[PDB]
């Protein structure tokens, strides 16, 4: 119907998630 | 800090980050805003069943820096 809009829940460290 | 609105059968909840509502933030009735510096305000829309509202908002007010303490002038001690 709608292109979703997505969000980040910030910056994440390398490695991490 | 977490920002509260009413819960709304329907709702499609639209958070922006001017009062020009051109450019999203968040889609929550409890989104977080992080990272905050200065007072930030934000807006939202509430869209029900396509019916679109004059957007809400609110400023999340930052606490005044903390002051300097007061600790005592260079020293010298001697040894022992």
């Amino acid at each position: 119907p709608a292109q979703p809009a997505v969000f980040n829940d910030g910056p994440v460290c390398e490695g991490g998630n | 800090s977490n920002l509260s609105t009413a819960t709304v059968s329907g709702a499609s909840y639209a958070w922006y980050s001017d009062s020009s509502l051109t450019s999203l933030v968040s889609t929550a009735q409890n989104p977080m805003i992080v990272n905050i510096s200065t007072d930030t305000t934000w807006y939202l829309v509430v869209t029900v069943n396509g019916c679109s509202s004059v957007a809400g908002s609110t400023t999340v007010i930052v606490y005044p820096t903390p002051a300097t303490p007061n600790v005592p002038a260079n020293f010298a001690v001697c040894e022992g």
